[PDB]
């Protein structure tokens, strides 16, 4: 009964650690939503603006637009915080105790999303080759990320269902 | 908030079932120490013959 | 009779946090309109 | 558009019919786990007598 | 079962709010009579 | 199905592997009383009489 | 005006979820006091035997 | 759930904040049209003197 | 777990310290009869014969 009760008590706060790597996704996963809305405007505005039609200062006004939203992106990704950690701000991993022993962990796997690590460093639109190449693979390499995320959520999620049928049982 | 909501707050079922479990507990308790002082009266019989 | 435990308690209970994901997500769906408002969907759907 | 459409919006009715359904296993639920906390009540007969 | 937090409103307010902007804009064409009707609608479009 | 490209493939396959993982690990870890259950092919004896 | 609007006036949908939130609460909170005041019954029964 | 707390009053008072600037930006951009209105007119009045 | 920051792995050590030193100190101090029993390996010898 005493090992019993000791693992109750493990596996129900490993449940509620999982919880806590739910909410860190969740919320890198909204960050992400909204650089991907960023980067599709910026794509959109490429587009528009690849045209021979369009004169110096129409190029300039669009290239201002654009770096308003580069700069953007740039600041969502620097000051987007959880519980004092920059999430998208360096590479690294979380550790999710989710069992009643030691090394029970399920790994989070965060990337460092930002111009720099995209391609879009000076990306200008007036006096950049192939500009709707690079967004199209920095969109792709966003869409990557969010995929993991989501991949780890369900698992996760997974994991504390598991976790509450066991924790009846015993 | 609402992984503010997911740390805090307190989930309404889980508390109703040990508020219950508790309230049994104590009544259950009451009657046992009533019994436990019942239990002494023998002696007044052996002592009375 | 045992009165230091619930279990049938637990498993209502462990019913119902079963239930509530299909409620939320439900609701979700109808708040949004889109099918898939998370990577934790489907995310291919949401790539493509 | 029509395929996104095809591939990511949602249909209305089978949210519907899914929100409904589960609204109903909520509720019944909730009474199952009123009766269930409401069980073990006989103990207290028992000891009472 | 939280009865202090409503995350499922949360979530229909922001969609709502997300809504608001579209039928503003479609008013704001339809009265006006002008697809841009401002700088942050294109304003390249504008200044041709 | 053919209309999926390279990149919904990995990222279908991310998700299989991950469930793949999730069920090894709750294979592994699942333990009774110090014995882990669903981690090797044995046979437990309950004494039921006299 | 729409400046002024954006600062002065209220958010309907906000406001009335805050309404029913506080209702649930005041209602729950009505509840739990009841049981509190019922609780000190059991001394009653510790007197009479 | 003490720095949760204030984080989510700090990101409700920052949106609060940034409506101010939508607001000023509208008020600037409706008075530059004006000004345009009046500078075309001075164009078509220039073209018309010489 | 990895989401706890350095301020809540010091708040859980000063807890987990203070269970150390009062399970320390319910054993040095336990006194029957004059004898610290949970605190020397020792043992008494009960007379139970004639």
């Amino acid at each position: 009964a005493n090992r019993f009760t000791s693992n109750i008590k493990g596996l129900t706060q490993a449940a509620r650690n999982a919880n806590d790597g739910i909410s860190v996704a969740q919320t890198t996963e909204g960050a992400l939503s909204e650089i991907n809305n960023n980067l599709q405007r910026v794509r959109e505005l490429t587009v528009q603006a690849t045209t021979g039609t369009n004169s110096e200062s129409d190029l300039s006004s669009i290239q201002d637009e654009i770096k308003s939203r580069l700069d953007e992106i740039d600041r969502v990704s620097g000051q987007t915080q959880f519980n004092g950690v920059n999430v998208l701000a360096k590479n690294g991993s979380m550790k999710i105790q989710v069992g009643a022993n030691d090394n029970q962990t399920i790994t989070i796997d965060l990337k460092q999303i930002d111009a720099k690590t995209l391609g879009l460093d000076g990306f200008s639109v007036k006096n950049t080759t192939d500009p709707l190449k690079a967004l199209d693979d920095a969109i792709a390499s966003v869409d990557k990320f969010r995929s993991s995320l989501g991949a780890v959520q369900n698992r996760l999620d997974s994991a504390v269902t598991n976790l509450n049928n066991t924790t009846t049982n015993l | 908030s609402e992984a503010q909501s997911r740390i805090q707050d307190a989930d309404y079922a889980t508390e109703v079932s040990n508020m219950s479990k508790a309230q049994i507990i104590q009544q259950a308790g009451n009657s046992v120490l009533a019994k436990a002082n019942q239990v002494p009266q023998q002696v007044l019989s052996l002592l009375q013959g | 009779q045992v009165i230091n435990t619930n279990s049938l308690s637990l498993i209502t209970q462990n019913n119902i946090n079963k239930n509530q994901s299909a409620l939320s997500s439900s609701i979700e769906r109808l708040s949004s309109g889109l099918r898939i408002n998370s990577a934790k969907d489907d995310a291919a759907g949401q790539a493509i």
